[PDB]
């Protein structure tokens, strides 16, 4: 029964003909007399690990998305978790086509924790594999901009309790930035009020000259970031470091170290381009 | 500030040195030093302000040293702004 | 990036033929579209107190067209337009009042200097701009 659907669903989505709409509907009719989130989150998986390589369909993703939210109309935590785990373990063409297609907010928030739990994963094992996944992850929730910004702060204040894998969780948290395009700027500016920079301070203590180098990568990426409010950032910069506004002198020493490469960028970035080419938006 | 102890801070001293200077003998210096530390890049490319004439453009391209190159399109380029 | 081309040629632009050009493209690809006119202020205020009638007409135009887009700028073009309606080329002046009840409407809230220099100008300088400033008062109430 489950093959025979997830036969006519690829064969649907390769050949755009109707002989699998009434095969859909009933299998969505006997999805509803089963009641199982284990069942068709499976079928969404057969239906989206081969099915959707091939080529594009709208009934037979018609017919997964009807399946993924009989699953998820539940709770269904480890069902969840088990549809990220098989979705990460495949990751071939339309992985985050089908992931992202809940569009519910619990869903997203669920999705969200999955792909920063999948980054923290690929930054301690630094693979290439689990790194390009948690780029996919992370181009699939930047596809999905509802609400990301309680996600963010929620794993920015998980970051700074710890201070062993504070460093490499910052590190993914840059590397999302530099893919992202910054989407929250401006909360993140506004997060950093008082006992953070503190908190960053001794978990940078604990870091090596990688993390000052990634620091200065960070840096730079952000100079090109921040289009909605960035007085709010530069004064911010400014302040905790020649004003010693600041908790700790070393903080204020590497703030002090960041706006001088923070200038040193702009300045490669506004000058440096030679002849008449389409000029760099910054 | 004093001793950057870093390539690309100190790329972006003499790079910034180099814009602002107008005195050739110090610009030939700024050139001199940065084609010694640096291996194989053009220094040319790296003020889009400068502006030469096409036909002069496209026969001052075709020194074959890249200091000769650099320096005689950047200078050139200077004085034809300062006119 | 598409805007680019256009406004260097407009910024580097010396002679009648490629300014009243560059302003007849940007005219043409402005009657649709019309959004992308927010880059083209500054030049736009140069080249409104342009001496020639054609081009100075044109910005005229593309600026109250700017207004018509989003009203939000008319406080940023208020100086340049004080000073086309008191210059001394006696040519910026006629077309200042020919776009007077216009930008009367579009700025709403520096309106009276805008009529008051009207009718200094008006009155020292011997013409008559009666009809304007006044077809302004009605259809501002």
């Amino acid at each position: 029964m489950d093959i025979y659907v997830q036969c006519l669903s690829a064969l649907i989505g390769s050949c755009p003909d109707a002989c699998v709409d009434a095969l859909l509907d009933t299998s969505v009719q006997h999805s509803p007399h089963f009641d199982w989130v284990v069942a068709h989150i499976g079928s969404s998986f057969p239906g989206t690990i081969i099915s959707r390589v091939l080529s594009c369909g709208l009934k037979d993703f018609c017919v997964h998305g009807g399946a993924g939210g009989g699953a998820g109309s539940s709770g269904g935590s480890s069902s969840q978790t088990p549809s990220t785990d098989p979705f990460p373990g495949s990751p071939a063409i339309p992985a985050e086509k089908r992931v992202p297609k809940i569009a519910s907010v619990v869903g997203i928030l669920g999705h969200l924790a999955s792909r920063h739990g999948d980054s923290i994963r690929r930054e301690l094992l630094r693979m290439f594999h689990d790194s390009l996944a948690g780029g996919s992850g992370g181009r699939s929730g930047d596809p999905s901009l509802q609400a990301t910004v309680p996600f963010l702060l929620q794993l920015a204040v998980m970051s700074p309790a710890l201070l062993g894998t504070v460093s490499g969780e910052l590190v993914d948290c840059l590397k999302p930035p530099a893919v992202l395009s910054q989407l929250q700027q401006h909360l993140q500016g506004f997060p950093r009020e008082e006992l953070d920079n503190m908190l960053n301070l001794a978990v940078h203590l604990v870091s090596q000259a990688s993390g000052a180098g990634a620091y200065r990568l960070l840096q730079f990426l952000v100079d090109t970031a921040m289009p909605a409010s960035v007085i709010t950032t530069q004064g911010l910069a400014v302040p905790d470091t020649v004003r010693e506004a600041c908790d700790r002198l070393i903080q204020l020493l590497l703030l002090h170290l960041q706006k001088l490469v923070h200038h040193r960028g702009g300045s490669p970035g506004e000058g440096v381009l030679g002849p008449p080419p389409p000029p760099r938006l910054v | 500030y004093d001793i950057p102890a870093s390539a690309s801070v100190n790329i972006g001293q003499l790079e910034h040195q180099l814009i602002l200077s107008v005195d050739p003998w110090r610009i030939r210096q700024i050139l001199i030093e940065l084609h010694g530390m640096t291996s194989e890049r053009q220094f040319w490319t790296v003020s889009n302000k400068w502006e030469v004439p096409s036909v002069y453009s496209g026969v001052i391209l075709g020194i074959k040293d890249n200091l000769t190159r650099d320096l005689v399109y950047i200078l050139m380029a200077k004085g034809l702004h300062c006119s | 990036a598409e805007m680019a081309p256009y406004m260097k040629r407009l910024s580097r632009g010396q002679t009648v033929e490629d300014l009243l050009e560059v302003l007849s493209d940007i005219d043409e690809m402005s009657r649709r579209r019309p959004e992308i006119l927010s880059f083209f202020s500054t030049n736009l205020q140069r080249l409104m107190s342009s001496a020639e009638e054609c081009c100075r007409n044109l910005a005229f135009s593309l600026a109250l067209r700017s207004m018509q887009n989003s009203p939000s700028i008319a406080a940023a073009f208020l100086p340049t337009f004080m000073y086309c309606l008191g210059s001394q080329d006696f040519e910026v002046v006629q077309t200042a009042l020919r776009n007077l009840p216009e930008y009367a409407l579009l700025c709403q809230e520096h309106a009276a200097v805008l009529l008051h220099r009207a009718f200094l100008v008006g009155m020292y300088g011997q013409m008559d701009p009666s009809a304007q400033i006044s077809e302004a008062l009605r259809i501002l109430h």
